[PDB]
């Protein structure tokens, strides 16, 4: 998939969304809480899955090269940015 | 900055020189004018319209320019092919 | 010809020459394709050659001292040199 699809753009926008509250809540969990309250279970399932799923999509997504300004589709290419970065 | 900024500088320098030696309204006028014309978005277009490859120049030309010179009466040799030329 | 060049890079949709326009910069493809396009006498375009490597366009014309035998429309990014 080419990144101008408009799916992964709201998506891309949706994973936005969680890095924020993600960012914002680590420290927060780190610092005031040795462990955590049992009512904070789901919310960190649920992060972890989400970001789980955009490690996928990206496996998948494509991208444009810089030295040739020619987008590369090759999928063993992609796969190997993606492990490389 | 910005151009508004160019704009104002100038004509503040002017200001000073003009009244510095109590020259007339006039030619304030005339110069006020001048400065206005010169310091405005209009007069850079073919500055700017520099790097354009051409091939896009063309167009605009033949978008912006046709029915002007398509107007004159000298030219009557009626290929549209030599207008467009 | 080589102490007086410029490169230039074209996205796909654009048209490097039209045929009915003289010839002003004849250009010297070093990467990219692009495809040659005389227009055509049935009312339409159709296809002659995809100038990809090591190739030139709009010599010809600076030989037959005509206009452009065929209208150039690029195909994908595409470094081309230019001379007048």
């Amino acid at each position: 998939i080419h990144p101008k699809n408009r799916w992964y753009k709201a998506w891309e926008m949706f994973i936005l969304v969680w890095a924020i509250y993600s960012s914002l809540f680590t420290p927060m969990e780190f610092g005031f809480f040795r462990g955590l309250p049992e009512r904070l279970f789901v919310l960190d399932i649920v992060g972890q899955i989400a970001f789980l799923v955009d490690i996928v999509l990206q496996f998948f997504v494509a991208y444009r090269d810089t030295q040739t300004y020619r987008t590369v589709y090759k999928p063993t290419r992609i796969a190997f940015r993606y492990l490389k970065s | 900055g910005s151009n508004t900024e160019r704009f104002r500088d100038k004509m503040n320098d002017l200001i000073s020189f003009m009244n510095r030696k109590k020259l007339g309204r006039d030619l304030r006028s005339q110069i006020t004018g001048h400065v206005r014309l010169q310091y405005d978005s209009h007069y850079t277009d073919t500055v700017m319209l520099q790097d354009i490859p051409a091939s896009i120049r063309a167009k605009i030309a033949q978008l912006l320019y046709l029915p002007y010179i398509k107007k004159v009466p000298l030219f009557k040799g009626c290929s549209t092919e030599f207008i467009n030329q | 010809i080589v102490i007086r060049l410029h490169e230039e890079y074209f996205l796909p949709g654009e048209v490097i020459t039209e045929q009915g326009n003289v010839v002003d910069h004849l250009y010297f493809v070093c990467e990219g394709l692009l495809e040659a396009l005389v227009t055509k006498t049935d009312g339409s375009e159709e296809s002659v050659t995809l100038l990809g490597p090591h190739t030139s366009f709009g010599d010809i014309s600076i030989i037959c001292n005509i206009s452009q035998p065929f209208t150039v429309r690029v195909c994908e990014l595409c470094h081309l040199l230019r001379l007048d």
